[PDB]
């Protein structure tokens, strides 16, 4: 069972096709991440998946029907980004009203105003809201309802930090119960540790999906393995360059090891086997690394030292 | 039905709003100074009240609405409506709903404070042909008031920013009430065998303002159609702002 | 319909003096409108509400009567010319009705008969103004 | 058509006087001989309803307390109830009743008639074109004609060419036209009361003469209609309520040229005083404009002072302050605007004319005074009434 | 010393919303501002741009007072978020900057080819993103040679590349020796830039530092994440019963908690017996972190999904 | 200086307002249009009382059109609180804004009267080019001590809000009331009272206007009518020269300025 299955379209607005042969398959409790950078290839793949757009060239299967029938959209949240609420209207009155639009019973009104943290700043007008504060009310009518779907765009924008937090535990506390989500955000560390699939994608085409474990192994990108308590100093230190890599040889007890990352890292126990580890930490390449290179990848040449 | 669950948000969001309430106090005051002054000093003081309700009821449904479509589009909360279970037929609906009775009520305290300063000073008015003339009076009212609310959905859907929707809404207002009444008395001061005067009262049916007027005045053209042309200008003005709010 | 001068009755008030019209003697002048004939007692009468202002922009075509053709104690409703085309006289000592006695004429030698027989001069409708009205009313009906 | 002498007249005195015994007669009636007749109050001379009923052809008569009754109707005959010949000069018809449907008082040519107290009902059937005139004055120079009561004639009291007399006091109700004047140069006419009648006062084309104290109560579609009267003087009238039946005019200035209109009062009318543009430059001043729902009628663009030495009229809906302590207001009064004249002078606009654009042109006229067109404004109006007395 | 904050306890209203603060600031250090609830994280902010007046207590920017007009030209500050002026052009609004900061005019063409912006130069604000109007504030910020820069939250609506080239130029402006204060809330991905934190809460500066001191100065444990393991419950009935709190992610991968002195036994466990295919070793993180120093004063941990 | 550096923006910024060159391009058309009915009805008096009305309608209102947004609009659009980091004053990013809408005023009407005057020296034959010169010389130099009182009363409504869209409220309210409805409640102080409540003081009201302060200072010599002062009529009861009365319009700016900064001073 899929959640979402964009199944080879083509979106197109005039002579220009601005979304070229995309073909996804979100799972039925996987975190997807959209990250587009040039084109509009991660705006316009929300709107398809909503039932804003239509497919010219294709066709999109939300919860395996059209994504426009009202008995998907009763299952289904959304947060778009900045989104402004109406500033005369009070926090409880909006969720109140976006409670009878979805068809939601009101006894998850006051539960989920509880269940953001809106309860001192319920029943106050929304321009008087921070915002961050309207984050937490745009949040809570995406969980209106049961949800099987949810797409927050950018949804910790103006957080606080700690809430920021909080708000990816209710995310890993929903998708076991069986509720598949997709992020869209512009910062990506901090999105990496609770993603399950990347969707990294260029200008047109879709460059690369799968796991954070499959794409550091494809996209050879270096990874730093430095490592302390070592083992006696001199024939352990020297045997990386005949390996294949060059291995910064560090004197005050560490070994900075650089690597390639097909000799992935701790290979099969040779790197802990000798018997003596002592206290290795791992430095892996982020999320952010591995972006840059599938902009390198098509098109897109870096920038100078510093410019941006 | 989904197109009153709207309906309920925009009631609630209208009544709150700050710059309405001061032109419905507005007029509300001046819709009992002029009968003050209209009594003191039962169809001499209606038609005075039909000069004033053509100034501020296009101006009360103007300012309702002229963000009712890009105010939500510039807010968000337009793309986040659409993916709900909702028709854009049913939120325009809905709007119009909301927003019709709003000034469905401003004409309650607009002219329920006026026919109680006409009711308890002229001493003698002869209630029964106050009851029927300003039963008249308050629906007219609202129908001249629903075609401005119309007007305001069909350039609401055309702008793309709040501020040029205020710019053309009161380019709308200039135009409706008076611009094209003016450019009727220039055609006839500049020359009198240029325009027919027969053709004249026909033309008046290409104006709401106008046609407001003529139903609070009771000739070439019966009572009746003049009812079924107020409502032929909401009937098609709606339907002209679904075919906008339709190719977004 | 504005080509058709309408005939007298004896029920028949003026315009602006509401009189009976056919107790008098001289020409009698009429205007119709083409949205409803209004008539006059004299025709200098007519010529006074003629050069008002609210009837000079009016569309209405203007009669009066030929007295070359007709006697001036009882005039015959019968060849009616158009006002604009006369021949009138002043300053005759013949009794109108209301203003000074403007006898119309339409062969301007019958004009030119009556203007030596009284000591008149003939003038065109063109020259008529408010200032000749109220000058040749005084000169009649004064001293 | 028998004579007076043919009755029985009982002498009170052996100076031709008699006296008419209480009992009903027959037939016309003719007075050759000066006889200063008195009459009993059941002397109802009536006739059959032909001729003339009591006709005059001699000097200094006395006619007194007579009662007529059905003379004839033949008005181009002029079938009158009491007929003056030419030679009955200084004639006196005091205190008569008439009922008869032609010519109530007919003299003609006649010297210092006095026509005095008389009660002259004229029809109630016919329809108003041949009922004859109340009391008939035709090229009279001296009459008195004071204090009668004509009811339901034709035309009231007509008055043809004639010079000097005095019309005092008289009541004059239902009838088409109050009082008819026709070329009367030098008259004058004092607190006469005119009501319901389609023409209050008829000024036609005499010259010269006064007006003054009259009263008109109710009358239909003109108040006062004064055409080509010179050298007037039209003062202390008091015009009211001028319904429709013309919209209503108090006041219907047509083509009067010098004339003083001073201290009147025209009230509840649908039009004030109307005044044309070939009447103007008179001095207009003093008068009360109350109630009115539009005050004056002045189509033109030439600007007219109506204010004499510096005091003007009341108005009524004038809005306007007295800071220093005058009965002048100190802010000029225009009773027109521009678009109040595009209503007159284009009758199409009256669809129009509850427009916020004509609101509007209102509003920038009082603000923007070069579209202001020189209308009819007097500069200092009055405060007060000062008509105070003629409201009683 | 760049930025001298000594002893200041900033109240207003007898509120204290600041309160004993010594935060000294180093000639080449970038710094980072978090604050949660306590107004410290706008307040001190605004004590060192000069535009509040410190109660009882000085603040000294480069030596000199904080509201020297001669230290204002040597400041730089990208505020929260500013829509400049609408109908202004891109030049035109830099150029209006440059005359007022004293700088040259020759800076200002050659900051909007620094910043990415020169193909949307010569354009009205009104036609620029939220990701354009950050790029032309901090054209402003590095206008006339700066050598404090002051930014609140510069990466916001920003796009990745241009987040990582924003930080790359901070990189370039530490060696120049210019110090840099990071008031921000993205906390996860300021940290591998930043040289000292400074988080405060309810008025008091609470911890200051630099990383490898602030885990120094608060016992926290490695959280080991280890991917491609043979069964998802055959490794979490184990770990949960050896005392360390696991939860899965997916279908196959898991984290583990350490408590540092178990880290290395565990991680025998991981290589010689069921081999997965990836094993990634954290330290505590920032983020990690500003949750126990809050809960350590007075903040109280919520529920498992209560905000 | 930094006065000036503020003012070349605001220059910069006033005249890219479509919303100003409509209705500073109205004044041109309208004052040109006012003079072309002066010149076709010759008069003189009438024409002067109606361009001094005129620029009562206008110049209050581009003068709120330009600064009602002036702080308050600086200050949600974040730009307000970097300036102050800048080396400026609270007093200098006032004064330089009102020296910069100062000048658009101050060419908003030298763009209408001048073409005004251009619609009077070649439209009516034979007038007095020394008359016209001084009559419109003093409409100049004191339509913009109009339109700088309504500078200057924007940012006294601008520093009290805290929301650009109550700003505009309180403009609307500032220009409803100086303009025509302080005309119309001394009118009906004086038609419900007729003249009897206060025969001195009342000619003193006037000073508490500056757009009554405005038509007096016009309507010096051209009194002509009467009936078009109307409620201006007092001005003739006021014992004060002509040089008060341009001492009184400068006062009205130099008390809603240092009212101006001294709100600003504790924003
Ligand atoms: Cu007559
Ligand atoms: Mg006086
Ligand atoms: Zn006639």
């Amino acid at each position: 069972m899929n959640a979402v299955e964009i199944q080879g379209v083509s979106q197109r607005y005039g002579s220009m096709t601005v979304l070229h042969d995309l073909n996804l398959n979100l799972g039925e409790g996987e975190v997807l991440g959209l990250f587009g950078h040039n084109g509009a290839g991660k705006t316009t793949s929300m709107k398809l998946i909503l039932g804003l757009l239509s497919p010219s060239e294709g066709q999109v299967k939300v919860l395996g029907r059209a994504p426009n029938d009202p008995q998907v959209r009763r299952q289904l949240g959304y947060l778009p980004e900045n989104v402004t609420f109406y500033p005369q209207l009070s926090g409880r009155e909006t969720l109140r009203h976006f409670a009878r639009l979805k068809g939601a019973a009101l006894t998850q009104v006051d539960e989920l105003l509880e269940q953001v943290g809106l309860a001192h700043a319920a029943d106050r007008r929304v321009k008087t809201y921070s915002k961050g504060m309207r984050q937490r009310l745009g949040l809570a009518q995406a969980l209106l309802g049961e949800p099987r779907l949810l797409l927050l765009d950018e949804p910790t924008v103006g957080l606080d930090p700690i809430a920021t937090q909080d708000l990816y535990l209710l995310i890993d506390r929903l998708r076991q119960r069986g509720t598949s989500i997709i992020l869209c955000s512009h910062v990506l560390p901090g999105v990496e540790a609770h993603i399950n699939r990347a969707a990294i994608l260029a200008k047109g085409c879709l460059q690369a999906v799968g796991s954070l474990s499959q794409l550091r192994a494809e996209a050879g990108l270096p990874v730093r393995i430095r490592a302390s308590g070592i083992s006696e100093r001199d024939s352990w230190l020297q045997r990386w360059t005949d390996a294949g890599h060059s291995a910064r040889g560090l004197s005050e007890s560490s070994i900075e090891v650089v690597a390639v990352n097909g000799h992935k890292l701790v290979l099969l126990r040779q790197l802990l086997g000798e018997g003596e580890p002592e206290d290795i930490e791992i430095h892996q390449p982020s999320l952010e690394d591995l972006y840059r290179y599938y902009m390198e990848r098509a098109g897109d040449v870096r920038a100078q030292e510093g410019r941006l | 039905n989904q197109v009153w669950n709207i309906a309920r948000k925009e009631l609630s969001d209208g009544l709150r709003n700050r710059w309405l309430l001061a032109i419905s106090l507005l007029f509300a005051v001046l819709a009992v100074g002029i009968a003050w002054l209209g009594a003191a000093a039962i169809p001499a003081t209606i038609a005075s009240l039909a000069s004033l309700a053509t100034f501020l009821m296009p101006l009360i449904a103007l300012l309702l609405a002229y963000d009712a479509i890009v105010g939500e589009d510039e807010g968000g909360t337009l793309m986040l409506l659409l993916t709900y279970p909702l028709g854009r037929g049913q939120i325009l609906l809905g709007k119009f709903v909301g927003h019709g009775l709003i000034l469905a009520l401003a004409v309650l305290i607009g002219f329920g404070c006026a026919a109680l300063a006409i009711a308890l000073l002229v001493e003698g008015v002869e209630l029964g042909m106050l009851f029927w003339a300003f039963g008249r009076f308050m629906i007219s009212s609202t129908l001249l008031g629903w075609v401005f609310l119309a007007f305001a959905y069909v350039l609401s859907g055309k702008v793309n920013e709040k501020s040029s929707a205020a710019g053309l809404a009161l380019g709308v207002w200039f135009l409706f009430v008076l611009v094209f009444d003016l450019v009727l008395l220039a055609l006839l001061v500049l020359s009198e065998g240029k325009f027919n005067p027969e053709l004249l009262p026909w033309l008046l049916l290409l104006n709401p303002t106008d046609i407001y007027r003529l139903i609070n005045l009771s000739l070439p053209v019966p009572a009746a159609v003049l009812w079924l042309c107020l409502l032929a200008w909401i009937g098609v003005s709606l339907l002209l702002a679904y075919a906008i709010f339709r190719r977004r | 319909q504005s080509l058709e001068p309408v005939a007298f009755h004896d029920s028949d008030e003026c315009h602006v003096c509401g009189m009976i019209i056919t107790d008098f003697p001289g020409p009698k002048g009429q205007a119709v409108e083409k949205r409803g004939v209004k008539k006059f007692c004299s025709t200098a009468e007519m010529l006074g509400w003629w050069l008002q202002p609210e009837n000079r922009l009016l569309d209405a075509k203007l009669y009066v009567h030929d007295m070359g053709r007709s006697v001036w104690e009882k005039p015959d409703d019968g060849h009616l010319i158009d006002a604009t085309s006369a021949y009138y006289v002043v300053g005759t000592s013949l009794k109108g009705a209301m203003g000074a006695s403007l006898a119309s004429f339409a062969e301007e030698q019958d004009a030119k008969a009556l203007a030596g027989m009284h000591g008149g001069r003939v003038l065109r409708f063109e020259e008529i103004d408010q200032a000749l009205l109220q000058e040749a009313a005084s000169m009649q009906h004064g001293g | 058509a028998p004579q007076s002498i043919t009755t029985l007249p009982l002498q009170p005195d052996g100076e031709n006087r008699w006296r008419l015994p209480a009992g009903e007669y027959q037939g016309q009636f003719t007075i050759e001989q000066p006889m200063q007749l008195r009459c009993e109050p059941g002397a109802v001379i009536q006739s059959q309803g032909q001729g003339s009923s009591l006709l005059i052809s001699a000097p200094d008569v006395l006619v007194e307390g007579c009662t007529l009754y059905e003379w004839g109707s033949d008005l181009t005959a002029m079938d009158s109830a009491v007929f003056i010949l030419p030679a009955a000069e200084r004639a006196q018809i005091s205190n008569n009743r008439m009922r008869g449907p032609g010519f109530g008082v007919f003299v003609d040519g006649t010297r210092d008639v006095q026509v005095i107290g008389n009660e002259i009902d004229g029809d109630a059937g016919v329809r108003s074109q041949d009922r004859g005139n109340g009391i008939h004055l035709f090229a009279v120079s001296g009459a008195r004609v004071l204090h009668n009561h004509v009811r339901n004639a034709r035309d009231g009291i007509y008055i043809d060419t004639s010079n000097g007399n005095h019309l005092e006091g008289n009541v004059i109700e239902d009838v088409r036209y109050g009082v008819h004047y026709m070329f009367a140069n030098e008259n004058s006419l004092i607190d006469n009361v005119t009501r319901r009648t389609r023409t209050g006062y008829a000024l036609m084309q005499s010259r010269k003469l006064t007006v003054t104290g009259n009263r008109s109560e109710q009358d239909q579609n003109y108040g006062i209609l004064m055409n080509y009267i010179t050298y007037s003087t039209i003062t202390g009238n008091f015009v009211s309520d001028v319904q429709r039946g013309g919209e209503g005019k108090a006041l219907f200035i047509y083509n009067s040229l010098f004339n003083t209109i001073e201290n009147n009062h025209f009230e509840k009318s649908s039009l004030g005083i109307h005044l044309t543009a070939g009447s103007e430059d008179n001095r207009i001043s003093g008068n009360a404009f109350v109630g009115n729902q539009q005050q004056v009628k002045y189509v033109a663009s030439r600007t007219q002072e109506w204010s004499v030495d510096g005091r003007g009229n009341y108005w009524s809906d004038y809005l306007g302050w007295d800071r220093n302590n005058d009965g002048l207001g100190d802010i000029a009064y225009e009773p027109n605007d521009n678009v109040d004249r595009l209503l007159w002078l284009y009758p199409q606009v009256r669809l129009l004319m509850n427009s916020p654009s004509i609101e509007v042109l209102r509003w920038v006229q009082r603000a923007f005074p070069v579209i202001k067109s020189p209308g009819v404004q007097d500069s200092h109006p009055l405060m007060k009434l000062p008509t105070e007395k003629l409201l009683t």
